[PDB]
């Protein structure tokens, strides 16, 4: 049997930013969507690929999960096929992705009380990332009519901190969501 | 317009807990952007936050009733209900329920609240009064009713004739206060007919007084 | 932890202007959204101001809010005040570890009639009850209009707070507010001790009348 190391990924205490978000390849261990249901309680538990009671009985060759924080309404932009500022610059889908995106409230987790400013995403950008690749650089973002090359004239840097406070709204509460990806 | 109304027990025991019910008619507990509270109230005080909760399962408690309540919601029926263990004769108040807004950036205005519920936690049955009287020092006659229980206790004069009485006042024994007073044009006005009579009404113990 | 303080008791007669405020004494008051609720004698508080300037749907004009956070405090600026507005007003806003911090309370008492002082009168422990373990001194206040009375009671030298119980302040048939306060006392404490008072602190006044054994 050997069940996938789930506990690592909701569990972790110590999350990734949607601008980095922990890619782990799932392989060579069976799927045990049990603990799944125990580590959360299933606020956006919705599948686009495969129907969730038929979870343990599938077979795949390679399956990921990813794991980033974001707010509420960001959630509804993870599914494939969306467009924003999460959808575009920290994170992408494909068209015909085939998988289940896991998100729930962790406002009295990831929430401090003078803000938590670890969670950072990127707001704009010049073009639209590929599914399943990651974008780190810090180089700052271009948006004046010369070239600045520190902050100058309309000039900014391409990231922004999460207003993250136990106080804030649920639509602007810390959401951890999860992404279990699967390849045929 | 949604409406709550408060649900339970109006009279609790020491050492049991308090469960009241808050039913929501006009919304709804599936209501995400809302948080779900209970209020508190003592008689001829200010309001106390007891606590909210989340639909999802956030609970937030007040950092001086924590580990003595639990708020729990129940999706089925609509409804919240407040668990308050370890009640002491403290605890006598009136409960309120109430939502929050959580949808404007920032937790808000309690928007919609309850109409109040009252509990005594007391640990007596239907005692009576233990009257005792309360000398002039123009000068007043009192006849203090100390020591009772139940709830509609009253103190008349001369069978009709009766002058200002006070409400009753819940203590640490357990047990209903009450002073009723009037006033002497003269000194050598208390051998006259300022009888005070009170009595029991679960039982009927009628208790007459003339302060001599 | 974070706190609200209000005035303990506000007043002004009709067509005037109320400003009922509330200080934060720690964390901050614009970090969070600070409401104002009105609760009667006798209902559920119901919302005046919200997101710190706002009112509901049909609440008069007459009501304003306002924050100042170099003094770290807020407000309810009320103006043009009816009967029907007495009430206690409520400072109700949150710190930042959510936690939704009420004010203490703030009873408005728009008058209708001239002030009065609280009259007092002392009540001896009637021995007859103190042969039975029981003391039980009782001070009765009244001929005050303003409905809200601090009372201050002190032992031979120091003040009485403990195991004290008070009554909230109502109403006789001469249109002026009446209190009690009961002091759960023995005859071995009223032996012991050899003076008392109760005095009323009340709008610019306090009226103290004492008693001996």
């Amino acid at each position: 049997t050997n069940l996938c190391p789930f506990h690592e990924v909701f569990n972790a205490t110590t999350f990734a930013s949607v601008y980095a978000w922990n890619r782990k390849r799932i392989s060579n261990c069976v799927a045990d969507y049990s603990v799944i249901y125990n580590f959360a309680p299933f606020f956006a538990f919705k599948c686009y690929g495969v129907s969730p009671t038929k979870l343990n009985d599938l077979c795949f060759t390679n399956v990921y999960a990813d794991s980033f924080v974001i707010r509420g309404n960001e959630v509804s932009q993870i599914a494939p096929g969306q467009t924003g500022n999460i959808a575009d610059y920290n994170y992408k889908l494909p068209d015909d992705f085939t998988g289940c995106v896991i998100a729930w409230n962790s406002n009295k987790l990831d929430s401090k009380p003078s803000g938590n400013y670890n969670y950072l995403y990127r707001l704009l950008r010049k073009s639209k990332l590929k599914p399943f690749e990651r974008d780190i650089s810090t180089e700052i973002y271009q948006a004046g009519n010369k070239p600045c090359n520190v902050a100058g004239p309309n000039c900014y840097s391409p990231l922004q901190s999460y207003g993250f406070r136990p106080t804030y709204g649920v639509g602007h509460q810390p959401y951890r969501v999860v992404v279990l990806s699967f390849e045929l | 317009q949604v409406q709550l109304q408060e649900s339970g027990p109006g009279l609790v025991r020491p050492s049991q807990t308090l469960s009241l019910t808050c039913t929501v008619s006009g919304g709804s507990v599936r209501n995400e952007y809302y948080y779900w509270s209970w209020i508190r109230q003592p008689p001829g005080q200010g309001l106390e936050w007891i606590g909210y909760m989340h639909n999802s399962g956030n609970t937030y408690y007040n950092p001086s009733l924590k580990s003595r309540v639990a708020i729990s919601v129940d999706m089925s029926k609509n409804q919240f209900s407040l668990k308050l263990s370890s009640v002491t004769v403290a605890d006598t108040a009136v409960y309120y329920c109430a939502r929050v807004d959580v949808g404007g950036t920032l937790v808000s205005t309690f928007d919609h609240w309850g109409q109040g519920i009252l509990v005594t936690v007391s640990s007596a049955s239907t005692k009576g009064p233990s009257v005792f009287p309360l000398a002039p020092s123009t000068a007043a006659l009192g006849c203090l009713v100390k020591d009772y229980f139940p709830e509609p206790v009253t103190v008349s004069w001369n069978s009709g004739a009766l002058v200002h009485t006070f409400p009753a006042v819940l203590q640490s024994s357990g047990l209903y206060s009450l002073s009723s007073v009037v006033t002497v044009p003269s000194s050598s006005l208390g051998t006259q007919t300022y009888i005070c009579n009170v009595n029991h009404k679960p039982s009927n113990t009628k208790v007459d007084k003339r302060v001599e | 932890e974070f706190m609200l303080t209000q005035p303990h008791s506000v007043s002004e007669s009709p067509e005037m202007t109320v400003t009922i405020s509330c200080t934060g004494s720690s964390g901050s008051i614009a970090d969070n959204y600070v409401q104002w609720y009105q609760q009667r004698p006798g209902s559920a508080p119901t919302t005046v101001i919200y997101e710190n300037y706002q009112r509901p749907s049909g609440v008069p004009n007459r009501f304003s809010g306002s924050i100042d956070s170099s003094s770290n405090s807020a407000s309810l600026t009320i103006s043009g005040l009816k009967t029907e507005d007495e009430a206690d007003y409520y400072c109700q806003s949150y710190d930042n570890s959510n936690v939704a911090v009420f004010g203490g309370g703030t009873q408005l008492t728009v008058l209708g009639q001239p002030k009065a002082a609280p009259s007092v009168t002392l009540f001896p422990p009637s021995s007859e009850e103190l042969q039975a373990n029981k003391a039980t001194l009782v001070c009765l206040i009244s001929d005050f209009y303003p409905g809200a009375v601090t009372v201050a009671w002190k032992a031979d030298s120091s003040p009485v707070k403990a195991g004290v119980e008070t009554t909230t302040p109502s109403k006789q048939s001469n249109n002026k507010y009446a209190a009690s306060s009961y002091l759960s006392l023995t005859p071995e404490q009223w032996k012991s001790h050899r003076s008392y008072s109760c005095q009323v602190t009340h709008e610019g006044s306090t009226v103290e009348k004492t008693v001996a054994p």
